[PDB]
């Protein structure tokens, strides 16, 4: 009768024949992940294209409906898919030459490689070589060499691929009614028609920046931390005031410092948690590991998982003739098909990613129900920051002494708390302002504030103001440092990082609510509680049906992001940084540089 | 039936109605292949704007899951009628004394 029924049958058109082939396309990635052969790659990269091409073919129908008299939001959801047209708006010579891009840009990122000028006969490869000299290395040299010759070798050449990356992109990006590629990634929390939610392209700037400022009180206290304990490893040039040297961070990209907790450790003579043995000695394996981890799941009141999931998973190698990919990775392959690769071994480290990838299950089987376009996560936040707070609370020493792992004779004390809680920080406090640091220089870059020759020199003011750090070696304007990072290279979302880690402690808040935790959020553990799991799920079966706030306003407390969770899980870090910052200054200096003199 | 109905590829020989231009009767039979017409354009037997048609084949593959697997369903409609009696259950029958 109306125009309605159009896209009521449309869409059921779409969501019919686009399920079995998005499915012949994802569990194809499996048979190769599985297998890694010459054939199965094949039929993954046969059947992603078909699928691809049946989104573009679809397109035409999609945009015969206008959505401007429409307030159904689910059809206005599910047709904004389709009616972009994304890379096709630009004629095959610009879209092809952006794909050379992309592959001569990760090619040149992933076979990298640094020999010592004493050494050339034996250079180190990106992985494992480079990255274990900034991670395992404590020599001031060689992390010093991997750094400089990592931005010449690679930092150079990957500079003017970049170039018509961010054109090619922007043009694309404007022809689909954007500012530039920068607002493209911000589009993804985009909404639009529906009243005390809606959300601006350019809200994501604001959020950034207001919770960056809320960030700074505990980054500039641990900063001066991390200085002050690098220092005495490297006196002879960092400063008790100065800025922090970008090889001594503990990657190549400067990101984390995860790598640093040898050399910052809150106190080296108390113990800490770890059931690497007691699993050992209860005779544990991949599989028990596994299923005493759905136990977390089911205790904490969220679906239990079927016998085709733990039948047909992946739990180690199976030998190198078939040698499968041992990532961990959930995978979603349809029609109630969830599977998870994974070669697991009987330790702490993968006793909690298997609740992670587990957690990235219970996000997708959640809104399993929903449409095929809609059977998806509202943004990236949501996808990956759910399946940590399951694995943190899960290393809280409250469920190895339920389930009997970790002994009840461990005693637990303020200062052996400082030693997990500080090493998070250097993971999550010690990344927070990085990706602000990042996402805001590459916006920048596709709006064009930033002229192409001016990224180092920008890139290097930007690092000494926001987080602090000072490169080992100064660079002129043909260096590119942020282009040689895998998520830039390979055309990824960085700020996705900054947008899930503070989601992550919004919902473990508001978990721990709702076990009725008290205290700070570092000792929380949900397990137990069936009310905690239930008030998750209410949230997971969402997808992307609804707004992304209107989830976090009836769980979180909040419309968009915010630090006060940050400080409520980092409350005595806060205390035990400030005294031993007595000794140094807080925050940094922008002054002093390495190779000063 | 998953492990009887089920097909590699699909069982596209068990289909369904996704659409009708009214709803059906109590035990009512509808093999029509007309194309469901939304818009007041003819769609002269063929598919697309404000034209859809109704039916389509079932994705039953060996690896669906509860909710999609094929089920091989079966409605037993019994009939109370003036008309006399024709079937009931066996009754019980003992021995002989």
């Amino acid at each position: 009768s109306t125009i309605e029924e159009q896209a009521k049958t449309f869409l059921d058109k779409f969501n019919h024949e686009a399920e079995d082939l998005f499915y012949q396309s994802s569990l194809a990635s499996w048979n190769y992940n599985t297998n890694i052969t010459e054939e199965n790659v094949q039929n993954m990269n046969n059947a992603g294209d078909k699928w691809s091409a049946f989104l573009k073919e679809q397109s035409t129908l999609a945009q015969m409906y206008p959505l401007q008299e429409i307030q159904n939001l689910t059809v206005k959801l599910q047709l904004q898919a389709l009616q972009q047209n994304g890379s096709s708006v630009l004629s095959e010579d610009k879209s092809k030459r952006l794909n050379t891009i992309l592959n001569t840009m990760s090619t040149i990122y992933s076979t990298g490689k640094v020999c010592n000028p004493d050494n050339p006969q034996e250079c180190l490869l990106l992985e494992p070589g480079l990255n274990e000299i900034m991670a395992n290395s404590l020599d001031y040299n060689e992390r010093l060499w991997a750094w400089e010759s990592w931005r010449s070798e690679v930092g150079k050449q990957l500079r003017p691929l970049y170039e018509e990356y961010v054109v090619l992109k922007n043009e694309m990006a404007r022809a689909n009614h954007y500012e530039d590629y920068g607002d493209y990634w911000r589009g993804d929390y985009e909404v639009n028609g529906v009243d005390g939610y809606d959300y601006s392209r350019g809200q994501l700037i604001e959020d950034v920046e207001h919770t960056f400022e809320e960030i700074k009180p505990l980054y500039e206290h641990l900063h001066a931390y991390v200085r002050a304990k690098l220092m005495n490893a490297y006196p002879s040039y960092i400063s008790p005031i100065g800025c922090l040297p970008a090889h001594l961070l503990g990657d190549m990209w400067g990101r984390f410092w995860t790598n640093l907790y040898s050399l910052t450790v809150p106190f080296g003579q108390k113990p800490n948690i770890d059931v690497t043995d007691a699993m050992v000695d209860q005779a544990w394996d991949a599989q028990r590991i596994f299923k005493e981890a759905e136990k977390f799941f089911v205790s904490v009141g969220l679906p239990n998982m079927t016998q085709g999931f733990w039948e047909n998973s992946m739990l180690t190698d199976p030998g190198n003739v078939q040698k499968a990919v041992c990532h961990p990775t959930a995978w979603d392959l349809g029609k109630g098909d969830f599977r998870i690769l994974m070669c697991t071994k009987v330790t702490m480290d993968d006793f909690l990613t298997a609740h992670h990838e587990m957690g990235h299950i219970q996000y997708d089987m959640a809104y399993a129900a929903q449409p095929f376009l809609l059977r998806n996560g509202a943004n990236e936040g949501f996808h990956e920051a759910v399946g940590e707070i399951m694995s943190l609370s899960a290393a809280t020493p409250k469920h190895l002494k339920s389930i009997g792992l970790l002994s009840p004779d461990f005693q637990e004390d303020n200062e052996t708390e400082i030693n997990f809680l500080l090493k998070q920080a250097l993971t999550i406090v010690g990344t927070l302002p990085f990706t602000y640091m990042l996402e805001k220089w590459r916006w920048m870059v596709f709006k064009g504030e930033i002229p192409k020759d001016q990224w180092m020199k920008k890139w290097w003011e930007m690092k000494r103001e926001i987080v602090g750090v000072v490169e080992p070696v100064p660079h002129d304007e043909t260096y590119c440092d942020p282009a040689s990072l895998f998520h830039v290279s390979n055309d990824y979302s960085f700020i996705r990082y900054y947008t899930r880690t503070l989601y992550q402690f919004q919902f473990q808040e508001a978990l721990c609510q709702a076990a009725k935790h008290e205290g700070p959020l570092h000792k929380c553990d949900i397990s137990n509680s069936t009310e905690a799991g239930q008030k998750l799920f209410n949230m997971l079966r969402l997808g992307k049906s609804e707004p992304w706030t209107l989830a976090l306003e009836n769980v979180v407390g909040a419309k968009n992001m915010n630090v006060r969770p940050l400080l409520n899980y980092f409350e005595p870090l806060f205390t035990w940084l400030k005294d031993q910052n007595k000794n140094s200054f807080v925050g940094w200096s922008t002054d002093w540089s390495p190779y000063a003199d | 039936s998953n492990n009887l109905d089920s097909k590699v590829g699909g069982n596209y020989n068990y289909r369904y109605r996704l659409f009708r231009k009214s709803n059906l009767k109590p035990f009512e039979r509808d093999i029509s292949t007309e194309i469901y017409q939304a818009g007041s354009k003819p769609c002269n037997g063929v598919e697309g704007f404000n034209c859809y048609f109704p039916l389509q084949s079932y994705g039953f593959q060996p690896t669906n899951g509860v909710g999609y697997q094929p089920y091989r369903v079966v409605v037993l409609s019994f009939e109370l009628l003036h008309a006399p009696a024709t079937v009931c259950g066996p009754k019980k029958s003992t021995n002989l004394v």
